C-alpha cells in the first residue's frame, strides 16, 4: 500500500488536472453570459416614460 | 374519449409575419390566418401565414369573406403553398391577450372543421422588448365538466408553460380555459444565412471602412471623451481620499452601495480600444 | 438637447426623443409640439393661435 | 437618385423559404420574386414582399416566365390591407448575372417604375455581404458603344425596424452585440484580414486571369483608376508621419498610465481585505 500510494494517486492527480480547462470555460463563458444578461436588463430601461413622484 | 400530449411547433416564418402583425397591431381590431399540414395527431406544423384588411364592424364571423377566403386560398394551391388552414390568429391590444364573447363564439364557429385550430393572440403593444415570447391558447369541451379538467401527459413541460406567471388571468380566467406549451425548429440553413446576415448587419462592407475611421478619430473624438473619464475618476478620487478615513474608522459593514471598481475597470476596457486599434494602425500602415 | 421633457392636455408629463427628420431650429422649448401613440416620436409640432 | 438602400432580413428569409418549399424538386434553378416598398421616400425602405413562380429554359436563355393576373391579385390584395407600401422592383437567388435580365427587367420598367435589382447566392458560403443593391439606369458609354441598360452598385444595409430585432434576437440567442470591451474588439481584429484576404483571392485571380485571357468589352478603362487607387500610396517612408506616430505612441503612454493608476487604485480593497478579513477569520476560528 506504501508503493501503491503513488499509483493510486495519479488517478487524483489527472483528475485535479481536468478540472483546470473546465473552470476555465466556466469563467470565460458566465462573464459573457453575464454582461449578455446585463445589457439584456439594460434594454429594459427606455428613455420614453412617465414622470411621477 | 382519447386525449394526448400537443406540442405547437412555430418557425420564423409565423413569427416574423406576426411581428409585422405586430406593426399591424393597432387598436383597430384585425384579422389573420395559418396555414400548415398534419402529419398526425398530436403534432402541428404551421408554414404559411399572411395578414387580413381592417374592417370597421372588427372581429366577427361575419368579417371573414368565405368567397375570398377560398379564392386566396386556391391561389395558393396553384402555387407551392399546398397546405390546409390550421386555425385563425388575431390581435388584443391593451384589455389583454384573453377572449371576448364573440371571439369564442367564432372560435366556436371556426373548430368545427378542425378539431384542433390552434389561437394564437399576439399584443406587443404591452409586451416589452425585453421578451417576445408568446403564449398559444387552446378551448377545452363543455363536457368535460364532469370528469378531469386536462387529460394531458408530458407534465414536465408545465413548468415552460409557467411563463404566464401573473397572478391574476391565469386562475382567475382558468373556468374552461387553459393554454398549451410553445417550442421552435431550425436547421443548419436557416442557422448560418441569419447568422451571418445578422453579423453582417453589426459589421460592414468591406469590414475595412469604419474600422480605421475611429482608428483616426481616436486622436480627435476619444481623447474628449477619455478627457471627461478623468474628470469622473478625478470625481470618485476626490471621495477615495475620505475613504481611508473611514477605513481606519469603522471597517465593519458598507454602508455605501457604490462598487467604485467594476465602473473603472469598464473605463479600462474603453481605454483599451486604443491598444487594440494600435495594432490595427500598424497593419495598415506596414501593408 | 437631443431629448426634453412634454407635457399633455391631459395633465400627464413624459419625455421622448429626438427623429431624425426634425431639427434643432424648431426643437427648442416655448413651442407646443405634437406626439404619436407608437415610440412616442414627433412628426411636427403644434402652433398657438 | 437614391444613394443608399434599406433591406430587411425578412425578405432574404422569404429566400430562406424559398428553398424551404422547394420539396426535393431537380430542377431548383433561378427564382424571380416581386419586392415590394417605399419609393415615395428618398431612402428605399423593405418591410414584405410575397412570390411569384418563375420558370426558364435549359437550352435557350431568352426564355422567361411571369404572371401579370397573380402580380396585379397580389399586390392589389397588398395594397387593400396595407397602403402604405406599393412596388419597386424585383431580385432574383441567381450567383450570375444572365442576359436575359434586361428583358425580364423591361417588363417592370415598361408598367411600373424603374426597377431595383437585387442579387444574392443560393448557398450562404458567403462572408461578405449577400444582397447587392442595383440601380437600373441609361449611361453615356464613353468608348461610344449604343446605350443599353447598366446596373450601378447602390450600398446598403442591414437592420429592422422595433419587433424584428427582437425576434431575431429571441430565435437566435447566439449572436452578442456591440459590447465595446477585449472579446468583441480583438474578433473583429482578427477576422476581419480573413475578410479581406478571402474577398481579396477570389477576386484578383479572376481579375488577373479575365483581363489578358478574355474579351467581351466590358470597359476595363474603370480598371485603370482602379490600379490607379492602387498607386495613390507609393509606399509613403512615414518620414512625415513620425509627428503622428509620437502623438500615438503618447496616447498609448497615457492609456499606460490610466491603467496603471487605475488598476493602482483598484488594489487597496483587495489587499486590504486579504489581510484584515483572514487575520480575523482566522483569530476567531479557534
Ligand atoms: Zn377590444
Amino acid at each position: 500500500d506504501l508503493y501503491s500510494r503513488y499509483k493510486k494517486l495519479q488517478q487524483e492527480l489527472e483528475f485535479l488536472e481536468v478540472q483546470e480547462e473546465y473552470i476555465k470555460d466556466e469563467q470565460k463563458n458566465l462573464k459573457k453570459e453575464f454582461l449578455h444578461a446585463q445589457e439584456e436588463v439594460k434594454r429594459i430601461q427606455s428613455i420614453p416614460l412617465v414622470i411621477g413622484q | 374519449a382519447v386525449d394526448t400530449a400537443e406540442q405547437v411547433y412555430i418557425s420564423s416564418l409565423a413569427l416574423l409575419k406576426m411581428l409585422k402583425h405586430g406593426r399591424a397591431g393597432v387598436p383597430m381590431e384585425v384579422m389573420g390566418l395559418m396555414l400548415g399540414e398534419f402529419v398526425d395527431d398530436y403534432t402541428v406544423r404551421v408554414i404559411d401565414v399572411f395578414a387580413m384588411p381592417q374592417s370597421g364592424t372588427g372581429v366577427s364571423v361575419e368579417a371573414v369573406d368565405p368567397v375570398f377566403q377560398a379564392k386566396m386560398l386556391d391561389m395558393l394551391k396553384q402555387t407551392g403553398r399546398p397546405e390546409m388552414v390550421v386555425g385563425w390568429y388575431h390581435s388584443h391590444p391593451g384589455f389583454g391577450c384573453w377572449l371576448s364573447g364573440v371571439d369564442i363564439n367564432t372560435q366556436q364557429s371556426f373548430e368545427a372543421l378542425s378539431e384542433r385550430a390552434v389561437a394564437v393572440v399576439v399584443d406587443p403593444i404591452q409586451s416589452v422588448k425585453g421578451k417576445v415570447v408568446i403564449d398559444a391558447f387552446r378551448l377545452i369541451n363543455a363536457n368535460m365538466m364532469v370528469l378531469g379538467h386536462e387529460p394531458r401527459q408530458t407534465t414536465s413541460n408545465l413548468g415552460h408553460l409557467n411563463k404566464p406567471s401573473i397572478q391574476a388571468l391565469i386562475h382567475g380566467l382558468n373556468r374552461h380555459y387553459y393554454s398549451i406549451t410553445i417550442n421552435y425548429r431550425k436547421n443548419e440553413l436557416e442557422q448560418k444565412m441569419l447568422l451571418n446576415l445578422h453579423k453582417k448587419s453589426w459589421m460592414e462592407g468591406l469590414t475595412l471602412q469604419d474600422y480605421s475611421e475611429h482608428c483616426k478619430h481616436n486622436e480627435s473624438v476619444v481623447k474628449e471623451m477619455l478627457e471627461l473619464a478623468k474628470n469622473y475618476n478625478k470625481a470618485v478620487e476626490e471621495e477615495d481620499k475620505m475613504t481611508p478615513e473611514q477605513l481606519a474608522i469603522k471597517n465593519v459593514g458598507k454602508q455605501d452601495p457604490k462598487r467604485h471598481l467594476e465602473e473603472h475597470v469598464d473605463v479600462l476596457m474603453t481605454s483599451n480600444i486604443v491598444q487594440c486599434l494600435a495594432a490595427m494602425l500598424d497593419t495598415v500602415v506596414f501593408k | 438637447e437631443e431629448k426634453f421633457i412634454v407635457k399633455a392636455t391631459n395633465g400627464p408629463r413624459y419625455v421622448v426623443g429626438c427623429r431624425r427628420q426634425l431639427d434643432k431650429s424648431k426643437l427648442k422649448p416655448g413651442t407646443r409640439v405634437a406626439l404619436d401613440m407608437t415610440t412616442l416620436t414627433i412628426m411636427r409640432y403644434l402652433p398657438r393661435e | 437618385a437614391v444613394q443608399k438602400v434599406v433591406v430587411h432580413p425578412l425578405v432574404l428569409l422569404s429566400v430562406v423559404d424559398h428553398f424551404n418549399r422547394i420539396g426535393k424538386v431537380g430542377n431548383q434553378k433561378r427564382v424571380v420574386g416581386v419586392l415590394l416598398g417605399s419609393w415615395q421616400k428618398k431612402v428605399l425602405d423593405v418591410s414584405n414582399s410575397f412570390a411569384v413562380p418563375f420558370d426558364e429554359d435549359d437550352k435557350d436563355d431568352s426564355v422567361w416566365f411571369l404572371d401579370h393576373d397573380y402580380l396585379e391579385n397580389m399586390y392589389g390584395m397588398f395594397k387593400k390591407v396595407n397602403a402604405r407600401e406599393r412596388i419597386v422592383g424585383w431580385y432574383h437567388t441567381g450567383p450570375k448575372l444572365h442576359k436575359n435580365d434586361i428583358a425580364i427587367n423591361e417588363l417592370m420598367k415598361r408598367y411600373c417604375p424603374n426597377s431595383v435589382l437585387v442579387i444574392i447566392d443560393v448557398k450562404p458560403k458567403d462572408l461578405g455581404l449577400p444582397t447587392e443593391a442595383y440601380i437600373s439606369v441609361e449611361e453615356v458609354h464613353d468608348d461610344g458603344t449604343p446605350t443599353s441598360k447598366t446596373f450601378e452598385h447602390v450600398t446598403s444595409e442591414i437592420g429592422a425596424e422595433e419587433a424584428e430585432e427582437v425576434g431575431v434576437e429571441h430565435l437566435l440567442r447566439d449572436i452578442k452585440d456591440t459590447t465595446v470591451g477585449t472579446l468583441s474588439q480583438r474578433i473583429t481584429n482578427q477576422v476581419h484580414g480573413l475578410k479581406g484576404l478571402n474577398s481579396k483571392l477570389l477576386d484578383i485571380r479572376s481579375y488577373l486571369e479575365k483581363v489578358a485571357t478574355g474579351k467581351l468589352p466590358i470597359n476595363h478603362q474603370i480598371i485603370y483608376q482602379l490600379q490607379d487607387v492602387f498607386n495613390l500610396l507609393p509606399d509613403v517612408s512615414l518620414q512625415e508621419f513620425v509627428k503622428a506616430f509620437y502623438l500615438k505612441t503618447n496616447d498609448q503612454m497615457v492609456v499606460v498610465y490610466l491603467a496603471s493608476l487605475i488598476r493602482s487604485v483598484v488594489a487597496l480593497h483587495n489587499l486590504i481585505n486579504n489581510k484584515i478579513a483572514n487575520r480575523d477569520a482566522e483569530k476567531k476560528e479557534g
